[PDB]
RNA sequence: GAAUUGGCUGUAAAGAUGCGGCCUACCCGUAGCAGGACGAAAAGACCCCGUGGAGCUUUACUAUAGUCUGGCAUUGGGAU
RNA sequence: GUAGGGGAGCGUUCAGUCCGCGGAGAAGCCAUACCGGAAGGAGUGGUGGAGCCGACUGAAGUGCGGAUGCCGGCAUGAGUAACGAUAAAAGAAGUGAGAAUCUUCUUCGCCGUAAGGACAAGGGUUCCUGGGGAAGGGUCGUCCGCCCAGGGAAAGUCGG
RNA sequence: GGUCAAGAUAGUAAGGGUCCACGGUGGAUGCCCUGGCGCUGGAGCCGAUGAAGGACGCGAUUACCUGCGAAAAGCCCCGACGAGCUGGAGAUACGCUUUGACUCGGGGAUGUCCGAAUGGGGAAACCCACCUCGUAAGAGGUAUCCGCAAGGAUGGGAACUCAGGGAACUGAAACAUCUCAGUACCUGAAGGAGAAGAAAGAGAAUUCGAUUCCGUUAGUAGCGGCGAGCGAACCCGGAUCAGCCCAAUCAAGCCGAAGUGGCUGGAAAGCUACACCUCAGAAGGUGAGAGUCCUGUAGGCGAACGAGAGGUCGUUGUUCGUGAAACGAUGACUGAAUCCGCGCGGACCACCGCGCAAGGCUAAAUACUCCCAGUGACCGAUAGCGCAUAGUACCGUGAGGGAAAGGUGAAAAGAACCCCGGGAGGGGAGUGAAAGAGAACCUGAAACCGUGGACUUACAAGCAGUCAUGGCACCUUAUGCGUGUUAUGGCGUGCCUAUUGAAGCAUGAGCCGGCGACUUAGACCUGACGUGCGAGCUUAAGUUGAAAAACGGAGGCGGAGCGAAAGCGAGUCCGAAUAGGGCGGCAUUAGUACGUCGGGCUAGACUCGAAACCAGGUGAGCUAAGCAUGACCAGGUUGAAA
């Protein structure tokens, strides 16, 4: 009922999509099993987060 | 879909005859007829080759392998051609068989 | 709500039936016409 | 016999399309829009072609009167005195003569002064 | 239709983002609002036009089912 | 210079004739700064994998931007609105290439003149067992009413 | 050169733009044929010994088609072919075959159930019986309609033919008669053809001689709100040609002439050097382009069995609309002669002339195309039928409607084996000329989605351009006459239609592709040009040849005008002769046939679009009702008659 008036352009649409860039996870090397895991989380690989928690 | 049925699909050669190859590859090379397939105009000769693999996902010692196999051919070949090369024979007659014809060009023996 | 189509075995058959379509000759007209029209099959098999 | 439109329309359209370069968006890409752009393009081409001569007329004048005013004349005065000497049919492109060559235009100004008073 | 799609005032087929002059205005989005895009939807259903159509009506025209009526046919006899 | 009249021509298909070209590559397709008064036509390059220019004459289903025109494909809106009843879920355990969604356990909430049960009509293997994971399932899927195979239906008395 | 000050000036790209390069998406275009289309010719009915069309079955494995049929992808006899075969089928297994399989012709033999269906019922392919034969298994009979009997019919068929019945839109620029048109539609009957036919005629010569068909007469004679419009027949030219009975060669098939070497190539049939056949160079196939490589072709042969009356009233037909309306035809009522007789000749009479009604049969010339063949200035995948097979999918209760559809390679050699992955998918290897063919397999356009590069863009008002100058980059029609991009300046109101007037806040349209609209027909009419003959010019149907065209003078147009006509004539008309209309003479104006084009007329007539109108059918499984037959209304309140 409130329809759009014109096809939006290739340039205008590609302009609107300007902001959709994914923000790549900042990772960090696990101090124990030395594989890359994430801040304030358990290292999925070894299971070690300050000493050791999950059964890996 | 057409397919080799062009001719009256009779066969100029026989299952047992020796034959050489007009044109193609293995030109002049010769061999005994193994399979003569009239409808699809397909001739198996012992001389002409393909080296080819079979697919066993698991079958017959699944352990895949490759074979030595026969190259199946068309009308390009010649029937029992006596003076040591290919020659195109037509004429027929009967000698020791009243129940049968025969063939030659310049000769009389096939 | 309630639809147009209420399937009935002894109805779909008692009318439309090859028997039924043969009962009259405007019917048998429909028959042979349907035949020549390609194979368009009559209700007993439909 | 029947002759379809095959291979004809396409060559035609590509011919049209090809004129289009810095043509923005569908102007350079879709046919109909391109060809259509090339109608108004026709107008501006031909008309502004006849115009460019008006434009350069303007430029040269705009220079000549500048040199003139620099030396104490102006275009009205300078060209008046020039013509007033049957001498100079100089006229055309005299601008650059004023731009590049200072003392020459000084001599033309002085001379055109003589041809006045 | 494609757009790189501001404001006032004026001009234009008489209600301008796209013409003029003047102002304004960095680039791109998100959540919201509905004033404008004479916003979308349905070849206006109003109105008029067409020697267009169809339903109805009657003391418009014309035919007709139906119905009444004279003669002829089946269909005959005698008194008067 | 609009309707309208007149003149010259360009291109496409088929056709007859002429010259011919092609696997050391035809038509078509792609790029291009050249030629021609225009419709147009060449040159070289790149694709392609069988056919095809040129001249002369003849015959047309012969030249598209529009017809809310026809078929097809692909855009916009936009990663938007939605995911189909506000009867809620939760943890453990299992399997698996991968599980919020399958399996089991323990709870929790919902119907209970029903959201339980049994038939009719209609549907037609949807039942069971064993497999599967493309599509179908509004997410997922190891799962299913989906896909594959094999089984299963028994009447002197029930209904005809 | 260090810090203050005042100036100017670059660069960063979140994202955008243009160009280039490389993919992806898609499926246009070119090529091709496995499919269509209509011309000409051929052939042309099947069914109570069971049709057409189907249902269900048959196969070692069977879901679709094909083929069959409880003897089931077949069975037996004869003929041909003479090594293969075991259906489309790609596929394993079992086998069959020179004691001639397969396949091709030719008869028989079996043939479930349904359907005209026909023992009886029935919502087709199902449910129930009876009488014989008898050893069950299993065969046989049981419809009605004609008839002593034998025997015949009920059904089906694309179009064609006759008949019973019989539309409207439309045209008349409205509309009743008219036109559409006896067209469409329904129905009945039948065959390969039908119809029609052997003068109570046509017709004006005391001519002709059955019918049908074509040309022609002829847009004539005529019919008509004398409007729109409708429109003969005789003669003549051809196709083919008969009149008789009665009532007192082509199908299986077989036979067939004549090349090698070298060369490019993956591969040759191409090039080349030499050679050969040809009552055979038409054609397709073979790794590419073919006489001599295969099948064929010209030519040659070829079988047991198989085919070849009158009236009146209401009306109507033909050119015949009530017109002066004859004649045929009937619904009703009437219903004469018969041989010095009887009907006709367009009211009617005489004369004159043709002709014998009230009984039947009757090849050929003709029409059509379900089917088969051959061809094509016919299509080639949005074409051509709708279908490169499908009346399928799919839509509808139904009658009914109704798709898109194609391509590895020359040959499966169709990719073992390795690697990432559950897979999908890809990367190697290998085959192959090519994997720049890999099974989402010919080319692969455009829209549209991306990736990389170049120059660029974050104080700028914009139909996206155009012009001009500068910057940067690139040098294969190409160092300039430049190509790409860009910064600034100047200029600048999309296209189409519709209009007095459009940037329009008027129409249309998302984008690209493909489809898509001024034709065709007639011996029509009238013009322009062109050709051939020319005071003459042409043929039509058809006949005969038919890698070809000739023949065919029936007819048409010139050749004389004038009039209402009879008629007359270089004159004719109106009128009692002089006035005029038309016209010949001209001062001089030749045609006809064919072709292309400009128009006109009749048909859809440039393409698309109606609301509506008519005919035949399909629908009451939705809803409006009827009918027959069943089922249903917890619980509580109130408390009538008697
Ligand atoms: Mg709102
Ligand atoms: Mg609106
Ligand atoms: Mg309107
Ligand atoms: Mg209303
Ligand atoms: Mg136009
Ligand atoms: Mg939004
Ligand atoms: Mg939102
Ligand atoms: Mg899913
Ligand atoms: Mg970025
Ligand atoms: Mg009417
Ligand atoms: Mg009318
Ligand atoms: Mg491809």
């Amino acid at each position: 009922h409130p329809v759009p008036k014109k096809k939006t352009s290739k340039s205008k649409r590609d302009m609107r999509r300007s902001h959709h860039a994914l923000t790549a996870p900042n990772l960090t090397e696990c101090p124990q099993c030395h594989g890359k895991k994430l801040s304030h989380h358990i290292c999925p690989n070894c299971g070690y987060y300050d000493g050791r928690q999950v059964l890996a | 879909p057409s397919a080799g049925s062009h001719h009256n699909d009779k066969l100029h050669f026989k299952k047992g005859d020796t034959v050489i190859v007009l044109s193609g590859k293995h030109k002049g090379q010769t061999g005994k007829v193994l399979l003569a397939l009239p409808r699809d105009q397909k001739v198996v000769v012992e001389g002409v080759n393909v080296i080819t693999k079979n697919v066993k996902p698991s079958m017959t010692n699944p352990q895949g392998g490759q074979e030595q196999r026969e190259l199946a051919l068309h009308a390009s070949k010649v029937a029992l051609v006596d003076p040591e090369t290919g020659k195109a024979t037509r004429v027929r007659k009967q000698i020791v068989d009243g129940k049968k014809v025969r063939v030659a060009v310049a000769s009389g023996k096939t | 709500m309630k639809r147009t189509y209420q399937p009935n075995n002894r109805k779909r058959a008692k009318t439309h039936g090859f028997r039924a379509r043969m009962k009259t000759k405007s019917g048998r007209n429909i028959l042979a016409r349907r035949r020549a029209k390609g194979r368009h099959q009559l209700t007993v098999s439909d | 016999p029947r002759a379809k439109t095959g291979i004809v329309r396409r060559r035609r359209h590509k011919k049209v399309l090809k004129r289009a370069k810095g043509f923005w968006g569908s102007r350079s890409k879709q046919y109909r829009n391109a060809f259509q752009t090339l109608l108004n393009a026709a107008t501006y081409e031909y008309r502004d072609r006849r115009n460019k001569k008006r434009d350069f007329r303007r430029l040269w004048i705009q220079r000549i009167n500048a040199g003139a005013r620099l030396h104490g004349m102006n275009y009205s005065t300078f060209i008046n005195g020039l013509k007033r000497a049957n001498i100079d049919l100089n006229r055309k492109v005299l601008a650059d003569i004023a731009a590049r060559e200072p003392e020459a235009f000084k001599a033309l100004v002085d001379a055109s002064r003589n041809a006045r008073q």
